[PDB]
């Protein structure tokens, strides 16, 4: 249930 | 019953590089707009996550090399593993990890 702003960080 | 905690230990004496080798992601409350967390989006297949055996994708983060990440938002979890899995973890080669997966 997000916000359809999310986003990915790669680590 | 479907939920399970999982306490890892990745080493990333190569990923060092790529962080640990996995991209994070987490979620919103729809109402209350809280952050629900950090979710690995893709584990990048060859990194010390894969390498691990024991990071799957879908796995909720909840402590990182001994620090939760509960009392702060995504991006500042995320950013805190960040740090602490290429500063503390990597110090020694690998970091600790704590994750939470439903059973499905």
């Amino acid at each position: 249930d997000e916000d359809q702003h999310s986003q990915i960080t790669k680590v | 019953g479907t939920r399970e905690f999982l306490t890892f230990e990745v080493p990333l004496n190569d990923s060092g590089s790529a962080g640990l080798g996995v991209s994070v992601k987490g979620n919103r409350s729809k109402e209350n707009h809280a952050d629900l967390g950090i979710f690995v989006k893709s584990i990048i297949n060859g990194g010390a996550a894969s390498k691990d055996g024991r990071l799957r994708v879908n796995d909720q983060l909840i402590a990182v090399n001994g620090e939760s990440l509960l009392g702060k938002a995504n991006q500042e979890a995320m950013e805190t593993l960040r740090r602490s899995m290429s500063t503390e973890g990597n110090k020694r080669g690998m970091i600790q990890l704590i994750v939470a997966r439903r059973i499905s």
